[PDB]
C-alpha cells in the first residue's frame, strides 16, 4: 500500500509543483517585459534630455 | 491691418500653430481659423501666441487669417443635448438637425469647495447585481471601472445607463438621472453601435453622447471628457442628477501625452508630463453631491482606465485610483472562466457609496458579502465543504447578460434565493437556468411581493414568510 | 509700483516692471479680475522683467493687464482667531464665515531653526495601533510619515491617528490637506463639527484647517503646504505650546513642484521631476520641527507613486522622518489591515534605552520570526509546504500568526471591517506577542489572532469557532 | 506654383516657395531627375518654407534645386484597372506591364466615414473557410489580427480568402505590403499568378498590389498601407463593394511611422515609438469600415516585439 | 559586379552592427534626431537599402546572383535590441549560436531550434 | 577647500590599524590609517551607528599618552536633517567623544552649493591633521546626498545632464575628494587621513551610477543589508561581500 500511496502522492506533488513553477514563470515573464519597456524609455528619455540641453 | 484682435499664422507644425497677432487675445480663449476650425490661446509668449487645434491641423496654412471671440473655451450645456450625439466641441455630428443650445459653460470650471457639498447619500444604481450588492454607488461619488481590455468595462456603463429608464419614465423627480458618455479615443464604428443599442432600450432619450474617437485630432480628445462634464454639471447645479462616464481616461491621458511629448515638454514615467495627474484629478474632482443650499443635485462619475496585463499599478491606474472614491476591478481570467460580469469581488471596493445603499438590499446583500468572504480562501470537513459549495452558488447568481439591469428589489429578490440556500442542492450548471426562470417567474406573477419589496424598502416579515413559500415550490418544480 | 503681464503658460506669468522690480518671494497682485489672482516672484529673468508662480486659474489673462507689487510675501492670518475656520492658501476664509479677524500676519516662506534651537527630547507617543507601537513607535513632537501607494490605507490611517490622539489632546492641531480629495475635507470639516472639536459657536474650537486639493493649479498645491505650515508654526513659538500639524497628502506638494519645474525653464531631473527636489522639500520640511520654545507632533501622509518606493519624490522624504510606516499593497490585498510592512517601517527610538528592553526584545523577536519566514517565502512557494523541515513548519505558523495579531480593527473603517475598534495599550501588545512568540498559542487556529484586540479576543476568538 | 531646395537633410527636405504655399500633405515633385522624386508636405515653417519627408533617396539634390508643386496630396490611379497590377506608394506601375491605364484618380490622404455614415449593424462576411466561420468568424468592415509567421499556410489563406470572398460575394481585394521583401515581393507575384488571383491575360485578376519595400525610404512605407487603403475605398465607395484589404504587415506600418517622426526630431514617446503612435494608427484604422455604401473588411499580419503583447 | 555579369558572389558583412554604431556617431555629431539607444531613424533604411541589394536575377539578367550573411553581435542574446530587431527583420533566415552549446561541445554551436532559413528545402540538394 | 591630493612619492603604504572597535570590522574588513573605507547599504541599516560607534571607540587612544595612537575626528554631515545632527553630537557628547571632534554640518534647509562643498571644507580641516604630522578620521555622511547637491548646481547652470540626471564629471567629485585621504610618508609627518565615506542604495541596487562609481573609488567597502539586520545579524555586515584592500596589513599582529 505504501509505496502506492507514494508514488501516487508524489506523481501529485510534482505535478503541481510545476504548475506553480510555470505560474511564476508567466508572472516574472510579465515584470521582466515591464522592466524591458522601463529600461528602453529611461535610456531614451536621458539621450533626449541632455540633447535638448546644448 | 488689424494686430489686435487678429492675427495670421506664422507657423503650423507639431500642432502647434504658432500666430502672430491676437495682442488682446487672453489665455485660454477660443480662437477661430479661416477654415472654420476652432483653437485655443495656450501659449502667450511676448512675440507669438500658441494655438492649440480643435481639429485636423493640415487645413491651417501659414499666414491665415485668426480671429479672437473673446470666449474662454466653452460648449454648449442645457436639457436640449438630450438625445444628441456631439463632437468635443459641441457640434452635432448625429446628422438631426441642430442643437437648439441656449446656455454655455466653461469647459474648463473649478470644483465644488469644501463648502457647497455634502455627504453621497442616494443611490446610483448599475441595476448589475454585483455591483449593487458589493460595490454600491451613489449619486454623487466617482467610481473607478477599471480592467484589461475586453473585460466587460463598457458594458457595466452601458447598463448603468440603460437601468435608468425605470426612473426617468417615473413619477418622482428626485430618482431620475440623466446620463452622459463620452467616448475618447475608440472606433467611431464602436460609438455607433453603442448609440443604436442605446436607442432600442429608448434609453437614447435621457442621454448625451459626445464623441472623439480614433481618427479625432489629440486636443479633440484630450478635450471631450471636460467638454462632457461641463455639460453634466448644469445637471447638478440646477439641482438635478445627472451620471457621466469617460470611456477612456487611459486614451485621454494618451492624447495629452501626445501633446505633451510634440510640444517639446519634458517626460517622466512611461514618457507622460509631469501634469497628467492634474489632468486627471481636476476632470474628476468636478463631480460630487452639493448641499441643499445649492440644490442637492448630483454629477456622479464612472471613469475606464484600461490596465496592460492586470497592472494595476502603473503610473496611470494609480493615479486614477488615488482620485477617485474605489473601483471596480475587472479580471480578464475571471471574464475567460465566464464569471462575467467579470469582477473581482475582492479587490473592488466603493468607499462613501456603502451608505448611499437602498436597505432593502442591505439585509441580504450584507450577508453575500460575508459569505463569499469565507468562500474566498477555503478556496474536508462538514462546514469548509459547505461554505463552498454556499460559495460557488453565490457566485453563479451574481453572473449576469448584458443589456438587462434588473429592478434593484428584482435584485434582492433571486439573492434572497441563494443567501437562505435554496439554491444548494442543485448543481452549480442549473443555477443560472433556475434563476432567469425564478426571476421571470416572480416577475410575471408576484409583482405584488416585489411591488411591496420596494415599499417597505425592506424584507418584511410578511414578504419574507410569502418568499419562502414562492421559492420553496418552485425549486420542487425544478426538474432537470 | 505697476508692471505687465508680457508673458503667460499655464501656472507661470512674466510680468514687466519698468519702475523697481520686486524681491524674489514677493506676492503680486493682479489688477482686472474678479478674484484675488496672487502672483509670487520666483525669478529674475533682467531686462526688469520678472517670473512668477500663480495662485490660481490664469484663464482670461492678457498680455497688458497690470499688477501691483505687495511689497511682501504672500502673508496670512495666524493666531488663535483661526482655530475653527478654513482657510486657502492664500489666508482667505472658506468656511463662508465672514473674515478672519486677527491681530498679526505671517508669511508662508521663512527661514528654518537654527542649529542651537533644537531639541532632542524623545519620549514616546503611544497610538493604541499593535504595529506601531510593538514595532516602530511614534515619537512625541516627532516628525511621523505615511508611506503608501493608492488605496492602502494612509487616509484611513492618519485619520485612526486623529482620532487615537487629537480627541483627547490639551492642544491645538492644525489640519494641511495638500492635494487630496476636496470630498474628503467636507468630511473632515462636518465629522469635526459634529465631535466638536471645531465649534462653529466659540473660540473653543482647537484645530485649524488649510486646505489647496487636487482641483487647484501647481502653484496653489504647490504652497498651500506651507499655508497651514505658517498656522503651526505660531502656535508653536508665540504660545510656546504643543502643536498638532497633519498633512495629507505631503507628496502633492513635490509633485506641484514638478508641474512648474517644466516651465519657469528648469532642466528636468531624474524621471522627470525638478531639478530642486531635495532643497525645496528640505527647507519646508525643516520648518516643520519640535524646538526648545514649542513643540510639534507632525504626521504627514506620502503617497507613492506607481507603488514605487525609490521614486525620487517617497525616496528622498524618507530622510525627514524619527518614525515611519509603510503600507504595502501586498499585505493590504491579503486584507491584513492596518497595512504595515513590519520590516520596512523603523522608528529612531526603537532603542532599549528608550522603550525598555522587553519592548525592545519582542519586537526584535518578531521582527525576525517574520524575517525568517520572509526568506522561507520562496521555496514554499515551488515546492509545497511539505518540503519544509520540521524546525521551519513551526516558524511559519508562528510567523504567521505575529502576522495576523498585528492587524487590528480600526474604529473608522467600522464599516469596511464591520468588526468593532479596537484599541490597544503598549503593555498588552507587548505582552500578547510574547506570549505569541514563546508559544503559548501553537493549539489556536490561524484565524484566531487576525483582526483583534488584546490576545484574550484572540484567544477568546478561537473558542467560538470551536 | 514652382518652389526651391533650401536644405536635404537625410530624407527630410525643405523647402522655400515665393507665392503660393503647398498646404500641409501635399505633393511636390521634386524636378530634374531620372526618377519621380515626391516630398510629402510635412511642417509649414515660416518664411514661406516647408519641411518634407521624402518619398524615395535623395542623394544628388543640390540647394536651389526646382520644385513643383501638385496641388494636391499624393495621387494614385484606382479602378478595376489596378487589379493584377503592381503599384508602388505613389501610384506608379512597377509590374513592368505597361502604364495603369485609368481615368480616375485619389488622394492617398483622406478622412474617416463621419458618424452619419456608419452603418451600425455588424454582420459575418463569410470566407467559406469552415475554422473561421464556425470559431472567429470575420466581420464585415472589422479588422483582423493574423499570427504565425512563415509555413503555416499565411500565404494560401490569403489566396484562398481573396479567391472565395471574390467568388461568394464579388469582393475584389487589395494587398498592401508594407515593408514588402523585393525577394518575397517577387515570389508573392507568382504565387497569386499560378494559383489563380491574378491573371496575366485575360482581366479576371481579383487582386490588385501596392508594396512599399524594405528599402525604400521612411516615408514610402509609412504611407503605402494608405495607398493600397484608397485603391480599396474606390471599390467600396464607387462600386459598393465588400472589398478585403490585406496588410503585412501592419507592424512595419507602426515602425516607419516611428521612424518618419523621428526624423521630423519630434521627442519619442514611450518605448521609442511616435508620439503620434495612436492616432497615426487611429486615423487609417478608421477609414476601415462598413459605410451604407459598402464596406472595406481587413485581415493584417501582426509582428509582436519581444513577444510583448503589451 | 559578378551577379550582373552571369556570376554568382557571395558577401560577407562582419560586423553589421559595427558599421552601426559609426552611422550612428556621424548621425549624432551632425545633430540629427535621438531615437533607440540613440541610432538615427534611418539606421534601418540604412542596413535594408543594402541587404535588398542581394538577389537572384532571373535568366533574362545574366542569371547571376549576390548572397549575403550579415553579421550580427547581440548582447546578452537580445535579439530584440534595435540593431538586431532590424537586421532579423530584413532577413531572411537566421543562426543563432549560443555559449551554452559551445562549451557542451556543440561546436559549431548552432542552436537549431532557434535557427533558421525562410528558403529552406528550396536551396538544398535532393539527396540532402 | 580646492586642494589637490598627495601624489606618489609624499605617501607609504598603509601600515597603520585604525580600529573601530567593532569586532566585525576588525577582523574581517580591518581598515588602516590613510584608507578610504566606504559603508554602503539600505536606509536604516546601522550604516551611520558604524561611524558613531567609530569616533566614541577614539576616547581610549586620545585619553592617554601614546602620540601616534591619538586620532582626531572630523564628521561631516550632508544633506541630513537639523534634528538628526543635533541629536548625534548630543550622542557624541554624552559617550564624551565630542572633545576631539569637529563636526561640520550643511543640512537640507542649506543652500545648494553649501552642502556640494561641505564634505571638501571638512576634508581640509582634516589635511591640516595630517600635513602637521596627526591623526585624522572624516566621516561624509553622506556622499549619497552631496552628489545630488552637486547635480542640483549643475542643472541649474545649464551643464547638459548625464545619468540619473547627474553631471559627468560626477564621478571626479567624488574621486578628487576621497584620494585626498591618505597615509603621509616620515619624511612629510607620519601623518594619516582615513576617511569613511558613507553611500545610501535603492532597494540594495548597487548598480545605480553612484553606489557603483564610490566602489571603484574606496579602498574596500562595508555592505549592510536590512535582511540580515533583522535575521540578528546586527550589525548587519555580510562578511562576503565586504572588503578591505589592505587586509591584516592594517591589523595588530594579535588580530
Ligand atoms: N455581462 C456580460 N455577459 C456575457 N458577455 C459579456 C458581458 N459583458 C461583455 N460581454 C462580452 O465581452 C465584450 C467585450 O467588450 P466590452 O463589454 O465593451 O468590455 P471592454 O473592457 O470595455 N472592451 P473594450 O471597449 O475593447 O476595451 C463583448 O463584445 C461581449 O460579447
Ligand atoms: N485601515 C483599514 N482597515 C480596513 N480597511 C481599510 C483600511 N484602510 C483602507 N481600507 C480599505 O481600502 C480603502 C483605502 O483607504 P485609504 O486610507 O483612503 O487609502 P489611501 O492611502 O488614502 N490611498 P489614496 O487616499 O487614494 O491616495 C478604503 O476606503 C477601505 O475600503
Ligand atoms: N549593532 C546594533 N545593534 C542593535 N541595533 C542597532 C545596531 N546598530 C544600529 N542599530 C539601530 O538601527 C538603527 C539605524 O542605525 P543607522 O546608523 O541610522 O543606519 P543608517 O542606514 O545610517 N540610518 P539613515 O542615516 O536613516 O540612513 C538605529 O536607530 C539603531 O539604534
Ligand atoms: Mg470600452
Ligand atoms: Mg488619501
Ligand atoms: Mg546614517
Amino acid at each position: 500500500e505504501s509505496t502506492t500511496s507514494e508514488q501516487s502522492a508524489r506523481m501529485t506533488a510534482m505535478d503541481n509543483a510545476s504548475k506553480n513553477a510555470s505560474e511564476m514563470i508567466d508572472k516574472l515573464t510579465l515584470t521582466f517585459n515591464r522592466t524591458r519597456q522601463a529600461v528602453i524609455t529611461k535610456e531614451l528619455i536621458e539621450i533626449i534630455s541632455g540633447a535638448a540641453a546644448l | 491691418v488689424d494686430l489686435e484682435e487678429t492675427g495670421r499664422v506664422l507657423s503650423i507644425g507639431d500642432g502647434i500653430a504658432r500666430v502672430h497677432g491676437l495682442r488682446n487675445v487672453q489665455a485660454e480663449e477660443m480662437v477661430e481659423f479661416s477654415s472654420g476650425l476652432k483653437g485655443m490661446s495656450l501659449n502667450l509668449e511676448p512675440d507669438n501666441v500658441g494655438v492649440v487645434v480643435f481639429g485636423n491641423d493640415k487645413l491651417i496654412k501659414e499666414g491665415d487669417i485668426v480671429k479672437r471671440t473673446g470666449a474662454i473655451v466653452d460648449v454648449p450645456v442645457g436639457e436640449e443635448l438630450l438625445g444628441r450625439v456631439v463632437d468635443a466641441l459641441g457640434n452635432a455630428i448625429d446628422g438631426k438637425g441642430p442643437i437648439g443650445s441656449k446656455a454655455r459653460r466653461r469647459v474648463g470650471l473649478k470644483a465644488p469647495g469644501i463648502i457647497p457639498r455634502i455627504s453621497v447619500r442616494e443611490p446610483m444604481q448599475t441595476g448589475i447585481k454585483a455591483v449593487d450588492s458589493l460595490v454600491p454607488i451613489g449619486r454623487g461619488q466617482r467610481e473607478l471601472i477599471i480592467g484589461d481590455r475586453q473585460t466587460g468595462k463598457t458594458s457595466i456603463a452601458i447598463d448603468t445607463i440603460i437601468n435608468q429608464k425605470r426612473f426617468n419614465d417615473g413619477t418622482d423627480e428626485k430618482k431620475k438621472l440623466y446620463c452622459i458618455y463620452v467616448a475618447i479615443g475608440q472606433k467611431r464604428s464602436t460609438v455607433a453601435q453603442l448609440v443604436k443599442r442605446l436607442t432600442d432600450a429608448d434609453a437614447m432619450k435621457y442621454t448625451i453622447v459626445v464623441s472623439a474617437t480614433a481618427s479625432d485630432a489629440a486636443p479633440l480628445q484630450y478635450l471631450a471628457p471636460y467638454s462632457g462634464c461641463s455639460m453634466g454639471e448644469y445637471f447638478r447645479d440646477n439641482g438635478k442628477h445627472a451620471l457621466i462616464i469617460y470611456d477612456d481616461l487611459s486614451k485621454q491621458a494618451v492624447a495629452y501625452r501626445q501633446m505633451s511629448l510634440l510640444l517639446r515638454r519634458p517626460p517622466g514615467r512611461e514618457a507622460y508630463p509631469g501634469d497628467v495627474f492634474y489632468l486627471h484629478s481636476r476632470l474628476l474632482e468636478r463631480a460630487a453631491k452639493m448641499n441643499d443650499a445649492f440644490g442637492g443635485g448630483s454629477l456622479t462619475a464612472l471613469p475606464v482606465i484600461e490596465t496592460q496585463a492586470g497592472d494595476v499599478s502603473a503610473y496611470i491606474p494609480t493615479n486614477v485610483i488615488s482620485i477617485t472614491d474605489g473601483q471596480i476591478f475587472l479580471e480578464t481570467e475571471l471574464f475567460y472562466k465566464g464569471i462575467r460580469p467579470a469582477i473581482n469581488v475582492g479587490l473592488s471596493v466603493s468607499r462613501v457609496g456603502s451608505a448611499a445603499q437602498t436597505r432593502a438590499m442591505k439585509q441580504v446583500a450584507g450577508t453575500m458579502k460575508l459569505e463569499l468572504a469565507q468562500y474566498r480562501e477555503v478556496a474536508l470537513d462538514a462546514a469548509t465543504q459547505q461554505l463552498l459549495s454556499r460559495g460557488v452558488r453565490l457566485t453563479e447568481l451574481l453572473k449576469q447578460g448584458q443589456y438587462s439591469p434588473m429592478a434593484i428589489e428584482e435584485q434582492v429578490a433571486v439573492i434572497y434565493a441563494g443567501v437562505r440556500g435554496y439554491l444548494d442542492k442543485l448543481e452549480p450548471s442549473k443555477i443560472t437556468k433556475f434563476e432567469n426562470a425564478f426571476l421571470s417567474h416572480v416577475i410575471s406573477q408576484h409583482q405584488a411581493l416585489l411591488g411591496k419589496i420596494r415599499t417597505d424598502g425592506k424584507i418584511s416579515e410578511e414578504s419574507d414568510a410569502k418568499l419562502k413559500e414562492i421559492v420553496t415550490n418552485f425549486l420542487a418544480g425544478f426538474e432537470a | 509700483t505697476t508692471g505687465r503681464i508680457v508673458a503667460v503658460i499655464g501656472a507661470v506669468v512674466d510680468v514687466q516692471f519698468d519702475e523697481g522690480l520686486p524681491p524674489i518671494l514677493n506676492a503680486l497682485e493682479v489688477q482686472g479680475r474678479e478674484t484675488r489672482l496672487v502672483l509670487e516672484v520666483a525669478q529674475h529673468l533682467g531686462e526688469s522683467t520678472v517670473r512668477t508662480i500663480a495662485m490660481d486659474g490664469t484663464e482670461g489673462l492678457v498680455r497688458g493687464q497690470k499688477v501691483l507689487d505687495s511689497g511682501a510675501p504672500i502673508r496670512i492670518p495666524v493666531g488663535p482667531e483661526t482655530l475653527g475656520r478654513i482657510m486657502n492658501v492664500i489666508g482667505e476664509p472658506i468656511d463662508e464665515r465672514g473674515p478672519i479677524k486677527t491681530k498679526q500676519f505671517a508669511a508662508i516662506h521663512a527661514e528654518a531653526p537654527e542649529f542651537v534651537e533644537m531639541s532632542v527630547e524623545q519620549e514616546i507617543l503611544v497610538t493604541g495601533i499593535k504595529v506601531v507601537d510593538l514595532l516602530a513607535p511614534y515619537a512625541k513632537g516627532g516628525k511621523i510619515g505615511l508611506f503608501g501607494g493608492a488605496g492602502v490605507g494612509k487616509t484611513v490611517l492618519i485619520m485612526e491617528l486623529i482620532n487615537n490622539v487629537a480627541k483627547a489632546h490639551g492642544g491645538y492641531s492644525v489640519f494641511a490637506g495638500v492635494g487630496e480629495r476636496t470630498r474628503e475635507g467636507n468630511d473632515l470639516y462636518h465629522e469635526m463639527i459634529e465631535s466638536g472639536v471645531i465649534n462653529l459657536k466659540d473660540a473653543t474650537s482647537k484645530v485649524a484647517l488649510v486646505y489647496g486639493q487636487m482641483n487647484e493649479p501647481p502653484g496653489a498645491r504647490a504652497r498651500v503646504a506651507l499655508t497651514g505650515l505658517t498656522v503651526a508654526e505660531y502656535f508653536r513659538d508665540q504660545e510656546g505650546q504643543d502643536v498638532l500639524l497633519f498633512i495629507d497628502n505631503i507628496f502633492r506638494f513635490t509633485q506641484a513642484g514638478s508641474e512648474v519645474s517644466a516651465l519657469l525653464g528648469r532642466i528636468p531631473s531624474a524621471v522627470g521631476y525638478q531639478p530642486t527636489l531635495a532643497t525645496d522639500m528640505g527647507t519646508m520640511q525643516e520648518r516643520i520641527t519640535t524646538t526648545k520654545k514649542g513643540s510639534i507632533t507632525s504626521v504627514q501622509a506620502i503617497y507613492v507613486p506607481a507603488d514605487d518606493l525609490t521614486d525620487p519624490a517617497p525616496a528622498t522624504t524618507f530622510a525627514h522622518l524619527d518614525a515611519t510606516t509603510v503600507l504595502s499593497r501586498a499585505i493590504a490585498e491579503l486584507g491584513i489591515y492596518p497595512a504595515v510592512d513590519p520590516l520596512d517601517s523603523t522608528s529612531r527610538i526603537m532603542d532599549p534605552n528608550i522603550v525598555g528592553s522587553e519592548h525592545y526584545d519582542v519586537a526584535r523577536g518578531v521582527q525576525k520570526i517574520l524575517q525568517d519566514y520572509k526568506s522561507l517565502q520562496d521555496i514554499i512557494a515551488i515546492l509545497g509546504m511539505d518540503e519544509l523541515s520540521e524546525e521551519d513548519k513551526l516558524t511559519v505558523s508562528r510567523a504567521r500568526k505575529i502576522q495576523r495579531f498585528l492587524s487590528q480593527p480600526f474604529q473608522v473603517a467600522e464599516v469596511f471591517t464591520g468588526h468593532l475598534g479596537k484599541l490597544v495599550p503598549l503593555k498588552e501588545t507587548i505582552k500578547g506577542f510574547q506570549q505569541i512568540l514563546a508559544g503559548e498559542y501553537d493549539h489556536l487556529p490561524e484565524q484566531a489572532f487576525y483582526m483583534v484586540g488584546p490576545i484574550e479576543e484572540a484567544v477568546a476568538k478561537a473558542d467560538k469557532l470551536a
